[PDB]
RNA sequence: AAUUUCUACUAAGUGUAGAUCGGUC
């Protein structure tokens, strides 16, 4: 038996197929005959403006629902928020009447003013034509009667925008919490310090010239609330606090220009309000527009560059300023900044650990990893470091605001480097009269201009703090965000060039087509049978769709068999046929009563003779024989026209009888010959049609039950199964591990080259030496751009050649699968395939595996179309990919790469030199320091209970020596270093005695420093496992100083030329055997656990238990 | 028709030179179509007439990128040279190969394509 | 560098090798 027979046709799965229709006789004549063409632009326009004038009649909507709202519990709120809290459980009172408000507001939303009139035919074609005077937009509206398709999906976008959903799209999430509580911050502002401000600009003169309306000062209070949420009381708030024209030349300024204007002590260390937005409802077209857009933002006096000074200027505000309340957000660049200020990344982190071990560390340590995650997780509680706590963290010598002063002008210093070369790029008469597209240095200046400028704004995005916390600085922050939204700004130009600039040189504009029904075959010829009036007529390998006009069809329906030829069988009982004649619907045709539009691809030829795709063995068995209701037929089938880009003047052939080259250097041949022409892209210059007909596949299911569970128990049972270990690499970037249960290497092989096979022919080709010049363009080519969309799609094929490599070792060898995780929290960046990539990868593996269907296979048996396996659950999220989907077995990996195969040592000894005093503490710690002739080796026998994070072995005393040779990397240099040259060079430098036993004793005589820096240099060689070289790929080697029981120790090169290795060749093998090892452990965990107990089996591997059966299953 | 007979003068002059051009294109054109790809020169590239006998060196616009796929113009059938790879876009109609790689290149390499192969 | 669209080819001569459900930012 088999573990296939119980997981196939579990649930359903609706596809979209997609298939190629032309017309076929005088049916173009017959639509420039009948007039369809003006009517679909004029409509598809007309429906442009349709989406305008319904975003300007529901944001007139918006100005009629929260015009008239008054507010009850509005002052509880307020005061009940600055009381400063006690919480007994009072602050989910306070939130708990928070969504009293939101139900309120929601309420106003729901309950009255319309609601009902809103997304039906009505408020399109009742409402809005007496509605939009200047009345030739209500004769634009009046052609659009029953086609509401996309009417009804931007019905469904704006029933997604109003929900109790509470996002950023959200008005009621807005308005509530961003006016409200910038409200009870500016009421927190207003009553504290104000006093020193103005008693007779703000109620004299500026309610005299703004509004003549209520006292500014009673702006403050319950009625202005219930005023400010209307689009006018935006205009008059931010009319006094930002400035507004008064309809003259006064061009008056706000409160903050007149803090700034007071000049108290010329520093004015006085808080300022805050702007609050406004309503959720407020080119990439040509090389001008988005020049000029450059021409607009990023030049020598904008008001963004301007803000960019006062960036400046505020961080000498920051050297004039305190460094205490400033927060830092806990994220990756608070390593980033301990890697500009201090030495390492987690040395802050340790400072903190020094202050976490004030608290829970003791004497006789107890640290476990455990105890590493509460305390990882625990640094992740904190987020909330100050400059102070880094002022505390801060060692002798180390100012943090003069080193940190000095790389931020650094840094901006730099970006005043790319600015340098950037002045005479647009001086005076910049009309550049070649292409954007064409030239490239200027795509350089503006690339290296956006990757400074961004990458400066994800620094300053990382100088966030939390938000809503205690006593915070108050000058600092304002033009903090102020300059962070107009940096936000010129991120959405960054969004606008990067989107622009890559633009493929030909378009693709589909539409789909409905011929003046709006009932175009949404069923499949169901008892109405002339409302839909299209069926599919079918002959040969080719087939024939029947769209009859309204006209005729009410009388089409003369079917006759006629005995003689043509038996277009069209279909019905919605499955079968009824045959039909020949020449009567050629006459129709020929006269022009009906349309025929060919449905055909490139499968259906009969110039092949290979294995057709996918979608069409999905097609064939549609209409098969014994079709018992696996593949079925669904509504809503849709034709989209396609027009043409590539004009004929650009068209560019491979011509008739020239002998060309070939790309593949691992062709047989080395040229080619036809006898025809071969285009340049000829599918995007014609008009073509397109139709998508969606299927379902097992709408009726067989058994419903849970996975994972069956999986468990299944395998309980098992002695045998299969690990897959798909690992980003260094040297190879894909690598296949498939072990079997007990541990012995399988199959194990490299992704560098992909094997085609066609007609028996297998011809390899290399995506390692293609990939690396393709890393060579992107080494050379004055810009990265499309270079980089170039590797991310051509990554994207190569993904999609591993999942048909993945798919066929799941149909030919039905493992597990273990692969790398994306959720560890592991981050390296050494390997050449980045994230992103990886989880479009996982992410076709979720839209791949949900039916999987073998090509090669008999349809009748499982495999194929009608009985493919359903291995893998729905698509929910990005954090879905959480230990378990299906047989994915997402298993998170720390230290497997940087580990011995053989036996299982890890680093853990920290060999990083700090001081004498732990170099005397650190050779003293070790126990048996004895040389011996006739091995030339340097033996240590050593106890891991006197070095700091070492709790994790199971022995603690252990014996090691050091074997082979070493490439010191950097003294790059390739310093090649051995190991009794280099201890015999130190011990017969410096005369020390070595033909003795036991001189653990005789090495902490000496009181010189470099004795202890070269021999912690020795440890850091003989501890370096990665035994590499980065330059040359001659051998890329993995030797351990560490030997098993057997006496061997493991040379990676005598265990990487065999046919049958026994141990991994490299790193890569190394990293993804172990993970391999690890669901070993995790099958282990299946053995011991019960039955009902494998519901909540932890699947999660520590490392400490990794490190035990590391060290005690290795045979 | 003095000066106009003059300028024509000197657009004959351009139309040898640019035949000769399009002649070293096209000997040159077949002796990198003989080429498998990976013995190709690092070819200098532009749309400009660039003369390989008379080749200046002053620019930065000289680049040195591995050239391929040189197929035709199918309204006037020319020999094209993407600068890069199939999927960037860069057809040229004017190419001098050179020596080597970027930086302050050699100066001509006239005629010794067959000492690449 | 020819496709139902995407990617690496020419791959036995108007193709070949894989993968793809969905109208919505
Ligand atoms: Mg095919
Ligand atoms: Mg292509």
């Amino acid at each position: 038996m088999s573990k296939l027979e119980k997981f196939t046709n579990c649930y359903s799965l609706s596809k979209t197929l997609r298939f190629k229709a032309i017309p076929v006789g005088k049916t173009q004549e017959n639509i420039d005959n009948k007039r369809l063409l003006v009517e679909d632009e004029k409509r598809a326009e007309d429906y442009k403006g349709v989406k305008k004038l319904l975003d300007r009649y529901y944001l007139s909507f918006i100005n009629d629902v929260l015009h008239s709202i008054k507010l009850k519990n509005l002052n509880n709120y307020i005061s009940l928020f600055r009381k400063k809290t006690r919480t007994e459980k009072e602050n989910k009172e306070l939130e708990n009447l928070e969504i009293n408000l939101r139900k309120e507001i929601a309420k106003a939303f729901k309950g009255n003013e319309g609601y009902k009139s809103l997304f039906k035919k009505d408020i399109i074609e009742t409402i809005l034509p007496e509605f939009l005077d200047d009345k030739d937009e209500i004769a634009l509206v009046n052609s659009f009667n029953g086609f509401t398709t996309a009417f009804t999906g931007f019905f469904d976008n704006r029933e997604n925008m109003f929900s109790e959903e509470a996002k950023s799209t959200s008005i009621a999430f807005r308005c509530i919490n961003e006016n409200l509580t910038r409200y009870i911050s500016n009421m927190d502002i207003f009553e504290k310090v104000d006093a020193i401000f103005d008693k007779h600009e703000v109620q004299e003169i500026k309610e005299k010239i703004l509004n003549s309306d209520y006292d500014v000062e009673d702006f403050f209070e319950g009625e202005f609330f219930n005023f400010v949420l209307t689009q006018e009381g935006i205009d008059v708030y931010n009319a006094i606090i930002g400035g507004f024209v008064t309809e003259s030349g006064e061009k008056i300024k706000g409160l903050n220009e007149y803090i700034n204007l007071y000049n108290q002590k010329t520093k004015q260390k006085l808080p300022k309000f805050k702007p609050l937005y406004k309503q959720v409802l407020s080119g990439y077209t040509s090389d001008e527009e988005v020049l000029e857009v450059f021409r607009n933002t990023l030049n020598k006096n904008s008001e963004i560059f301007s803000s960019i000074k006062k960036l400046e200027k505020l961080f000498k505000n920051f050297d004039e300023y305190s460094s205490a309340g400033i927060f830092v957000k806990n994220g990756p660049a608070i390593s980033t900044i301990s890697k500009d200020i201090f030495g390492e990344w987690n040395v802050i982190r340790d400072k903190w650990n020094a202050e976490y071990d004030d608290i829970h560390l003791k004497k006789k340590a107890v640290v476990t990893e455990k105890y590493e995650d509460d305390r990882r997780k625990s640094f992740k509680k904190i987020g909330s470091f100050s400059l102070e706590q880094l002022q505390e963290y801060a060692d002798a010598d180390l100012s943090v605001v003069e080193k940190l002063k000095e790389i931020i002008i650094q840094k901006v210093d730099e970006i005043y480097k790319v600015y340098g070369s950037s002045e005479k790029l647009f001086d005076a008469d910049f009309v550049l009269e070649k292409s954007l597209k064409k030239n490239d240095a200027v795509v350089a200046i503006m690339k290296d201009l956006l990757d400074s400028v961004k990458s400066f704004e994800n620094y300053i995005k990382a100088f966030f703090g939390e938000g809503k916390e205690t006593n915070r600085d108050e000058s600092f922050y304002g033009d903090f965000v102020l300059a962070y939204d107009i940096l936000l700004k010129v991120d959405h130009i960054y969004d606008a060039i990067r989107n622009y600039v890559t633009q493929k040189p030909y378009s693709k504009d589909k539409f789909k087509l409905y011929f003046q029904n709006p009932q175009f075959m949404g069923g499949w010829d169901k008892d109405k049978e002339t409302d839909y009036r299209a069926t599919i007529l079918r002959y040969g390998s080719k087939y024939y769709l029947a769209i009859m006009d309204k006209k005729y069809a009410k009388c089409l329906q003369k079917i006759d068999k006629d005995d003689v030829n043509g038996n277009y069988e069209k279909i019905n009982y919605k499955v079968s046929f009824e045959s039909a004649s020949k020449k009567e619907v050629d006459k129709l045709v020929e006269e022009g009563k009906l349309y025929m539009f060919q449905i055909y691809n490139k499968d259906f030829s009969d110039k092949s003779h290979g294995t057709p795709n996918l979608h069409t063995m999905y097609f064939k068995l549609l209409f098969d024989e014994n079709n018992h209701g696996q593949i079925r037929l669904s509504g809503g089938a849709e034709l989209f026209m396609r027009r043409a880009s590539l004009k004929k003047e650009e068209l560019v052939v491979h011509p008739a009888n020239s002998p060309i080259a070939n790309k593949n250097p691992d062709n047989p041949k080395k040229t080619t010959t036809l006898s025809y022409d071969v285009y340049k892209d000829k599918r995007f210059s014609e008009d073509q049609y397109e139709l998508h007909i969606p299927i379902a596949i097992n709408k009726c299911p067989k058994n419903i039950f849970k996975i994972n569970t069956e999986v468990r128990v299944l395998l309980k049972h098992d002695d045998n199964p299969y690990v897959i270990g798909i690992d980003r690499g260094e040297r190879n970037l894909l690598y296949i591990v498939v072990v079997d249960g007990k541990g012995n290497i399988v199959e194990q092989y490299s992704l560098n080259e992909i094997i085609n096979n066609f007609n028996g022919i297998r011809i390899k080709t290399d995506y390692h030496s293609l990939l690396d010049k393709k890393e060579k363009e992107r080494f050379e080519a004055r810009q990265n751009w499309t270079s980089i969309e170039n590797i991310k799609e051509l990554k994207a094929g190569y993904i999609s050649q591993v999942v048909h490599k993945i798919c066929e070792l799941v149909e030919k060898y039905d493992a597990v699968i273990a692969l790398e995780d994306l959720n560890s929290g592991f981050k390296n960046s050494r390997v050449k395939v980045e994230k992103q990539v990886y989880q479009k990868f996982e992410k076709m593996l979720i839209d791949k595996l949900n039916y999987m269907v073998d090509k090669k296979s008999n349809p009748c048996a499982t495999g194929g179309a009608l009985k493919g396996y359903q291995i893998t659950n729905k698509f929910e999220s990005f954090k879905s990919m959480s230990t378990q989907n299906g047989f994915i077995f997402y298993i998170p990996a720390w230290l497997t790469s940087k580990i011995d195969p053989s036996t299982g040592f890890v680093n853990l000894l920290k060999t990083k030199y700090t001081s004498i005093a732990d170099s005397k503490k650190f050779i003293s710690s070790f126990d048996r320091i004895m040389y011996v002739p006739e091995e030339d080796l340097f033996e240590f026998a050593l106890d891991y209970k006197n070095f700091s994070r070492t709790d994790a072995d199971y022995i603690k005393k252990w014996k090691l020596y050091s074997y082979g040779n070493r490439i010191r990397i950097f003294r790059f240099d390739w310093e090649e270093v051995c190991l009794t040259s280099a201890y015999k060079e130190l011990f017969n430098k410096y005369g020390i005695n070595y033909q003795q036993g036991d001189i653990r004793a005789l090495l902490c005589e000496q009181s010189d420093k470099a004795f202890y820096s070269s021999f912690m240099a020795l440890m850091s060689l003989m501890l370096q496992m990665r035994n590499s070289i980065t330059g040359r790929t001659d051998v890329d080697f993995l030797i351990s100083p560490v030997k098993n029981s057997d006496g061997i120790f493991y040379d990676s090169r005598n265990y990487e030329a065999q046919e049958n290795a026994i141990l991994p060749k490299n790193a890569d093998a190394n990293g993804a055997y172990n993970i391999a090892r690890k669901v070993l452990w995790a099958i282990g965990q299946f053995k011991k656990a019960e039955d009902e107990k494998l519901d909540k089996v932890k699947i999660a591997i520590s490392n400490k238990e990794w490190l035990e059966y590391a060290q005690t299953s290795v045979k | 028709h003095n000066d106009e007979m003059y300028l024509v003068v000197q657009a004959l002059i351009r139309a040898c030179i640019i035949k000769e051009i399009d002649l070293y294109t096209e000997q040159l054109y077949n002796i990198i179509k003989s080429l498998p790809y990976d013995k190709r020169p690092n070819v200098v590239y532009s749309d400009q007439p660039l003369d390989p006998n008379n080749l200046d060196l002053s620019e930065p616009e000289l680049w040195a990128e591995q050239v391929g796929e040189c197929m035709r113009y199918a309204h006037n059938d020319q020999p094209c040279f993407y600068i890069g790879s199939t999927k960037r876009e860069l057809r040229v109609n004017y190419i001098v190969p050179v020596i080597g790689v970027r930086d302050e290149i050699e100066r001509v390499m006239t005629l010794e394509e067959v000492r690449n192969l």
